[PDB]
């Protein structure tokens, strides 16, 4: 069934399950032409394909040659991103194929079903969370690889960088969504807060700021307090 | 023109001969009913007075032998028989008409209404789908289940209706995910025309069947039936011209014929607006979508 607010803790049991996040495949920019019509130029995009438990990210780069000489990419694209999810759990040894893939938009269920028929095991799932994975183009080192590449490629992360060393994977997830939340809220903020103490910095192989425990509590609480203030905002009260 | 004598009428009852009904009365004397005309299948069913649960009724064509009905006060309910003993019957259907028991199968002449809803309909595949071979003529009911309603529990007692679901590896080719389930043309075309079906006749003879038992029954699962054979047809972009045609004659007659009362259940929202304004064909079925729109403007 769907996942909502009663079964969270589903996420960080040992059974194997990945998020995926068609969001960002499919991304143009709208501008004007010569004689004033108006025209779209895509760029290059990216799947969000996450295991929530053990931080794992697949992040495929969706190059915008796929789209060329193509009709309806917007629909296109639900089925290039089902197509690019079964190939990566064909490619996964069987003991690491998923048990579950939670789309985060419904409109993926279809695409991603009719790809998985040679995986009846695997239950695709929507939710009812309004998860901010959208804002994943504002952590820089993501963005930067997805508008550098030349063709379709896969690259592999770890969204919570070295925290599960120290804290558990409900506590990783909630920060994440924190960050990615403040991120599409207000991206100028958020980026402000975590970058302004020049004296903490990003390791090579990490995407966040190396902040202390300490440090994470107030960088939280200035998260928390960031999305407050824009919700008052947005609907004045 | 042929007959179907009736031993008996012991229980009250609401006796239906194709789209007919006549109501009879506990111990009335009824037996029969003649004037059949032969040519077509034909359908012979009852309600209880005493429960408006489970219709009940066989399926039959008199070219394939002398049938009648005979109460059994074990099982309760109406049974369809064979006499072999074709001298013995001529006998009885004889004698009944003297004495005029017997009900006359009231046909209009310039109607058609009951050659177009079965035009296809064939008794040999209807015994294929109702599964009784030491019987010539078939029982359905309201509550038998299909045998797709099963695998999602006695088979026996099965509507073996050909299994269609568009979420399966025999509708979708390897490589073709997109293409094969926006566009079910391989499905129908391949899968279901050459390669189950064998042509377009006995396809729509199980679409019209479906119809039928689900209009005269309420049997749920054929209603499922019937729309997901619609549903196939008016989602593939390549459809041959003589089946839209047809098509649009079946489903006018299907939909003319219906009780006015019962479009809640028997017709399904989303099948008929995706078939009659979403689909490749949303301008192929004009009578269809005349009809519906002037009688159903609401499930639209």
């Amino acid at each position: 069934g769907a996942m909502n607010s009663s079964n969270y803790a589903e996420l960080f049991n040992n059974d194997i399950k990945l998020f995926v996040d068609d969001t960002n495949v499919y991304r143009v920019t709208v501008h004007k032409t010569f004689e004033g019509n108006v025209a779209t130029k895509a760029i290059n995009g990216c799947i969000f394909t996450l295991n929530p438990k053990t931080g794992h990210l697949f992040l495929k780069i969706i190059h915008t040659s796929v789209w060329a000489g193509q009709k309806r990419l917007s629909q296109l694209a639900k089925w290039k991103t089902a197509e690019e999810v079964s190939a990566l759990v064909r490619s996964l040894p069987k003991e690491e194929q998923p048990k579950q893939i939670i789309v985060t938009r419904k409109a993926m269920l279809d695409p991603l079903e009719v790809h998985m028929l040679d995986f009846p095991n695997i239950a695709i799932r929507p939710t009812e969370l309004r998860l901010p994975f959208s804002a994943a183009m504002s952590i820089d080192k993501l963005s930067d690889v997805v508008m550098k590449a030349t063709e379709p490629q896969m690259v592999l992360f770890n969204i919570y960088d070295d925290w599960l060393d120290r804290i558990s994977s409900y506590t990783a997830f909630s920060r994440l969504t924190l960050l990615l939340r403040a991120l599409k809220t207000n991206e100028e903020s958020a980026k402000m807060i975590l970058l302004s103490d020049p004296t903490i910095t990003i390791k090579s192989y990490h995407l966040w700021p190396s902040f202390t425990d300490e440090q994470w509590i107030t960088i939280e609480s200035q998260m928390r307090d960031l999305i407050l203030t824009e919700y008052g905002r947005k609907y004045n009260v | 023109m042929n007959t179907v004598p009736f031993t008996s009428a012991p229980i009250e009852v609401t006796i239906g001969i194709d789209q007919y009904s006549f109501n009879v009365k506990e111990n009335q004397p009824f037996h029969g009913i003649k004037d059949i005309p032969i040519g077509h299948v034909h359908v012979i069913h009852f309600q209880h007075a005493d429960n408006s649960s489970m219709r009940y009724g066989y399926w039959f064509d008199c070219r394939m032998g002398n049938f009648y009905i005979q109460y059994d006060p074990k099982d309760g309910l109406y049974k369809m028989m064979e006499e072999r003993d074709g001298a013995k019957f001529e006998n009885i259907v004889h004698n009944f008409k003297e004495r005029q028991m017997m009900v006359s199968y009231p046909k209009i002449d310039e109607d058609d209404t009951w050659y177009n809803l079965t035009e296809f309909v064939q008794m040999d595949k209807i015994r294929k789908i109702v599964r009784k071979d030491e019987n010539q003529f078939s029982y359905v009911d309201s509550s038998m289940t299909t045998v797709q309603e099963n695998e999602l529990s006695d088979p026996a007692h099965s509507l073996n209706y050909t299994v269609i679901n568009f979420k399966s590896r025999e509708a979708i080719r390897p490589g073709h995910e997109m293409e094969d389930f926006l566009d079910k043309s391989y499905y129908l075309n391949t899968v279901m025309l050459q390669g189950i079906f064998k042509n377009s006749s006995n396809y729509f003879g199980e679409l019209q069947f479906a119809f039928l038992n689900a209009m005269f029954f309420g049997n749920y699962g054929s209603s499922l039936q019937w729309h997901a054979m619609i549903e196939l047809i008016c989602s593939s972009a390549t459809v041959p011209k003589h089946m839209l045609d047809k098509l649009d004659e079946i489903l006018y007659y299907q939909i003319k014929t219906l009780p006015e009362q019962y479009s809640d259940i028997l017709l399904n929202e989303r099948v008929w607006n995706i078939c009659l304004y979403s689909s490749f064909q949303k301008n192929s079925l004009h009578n269809t979508e005349k009809i519906m729109e002037n009688k159903y403007p609401e499930l639209l």
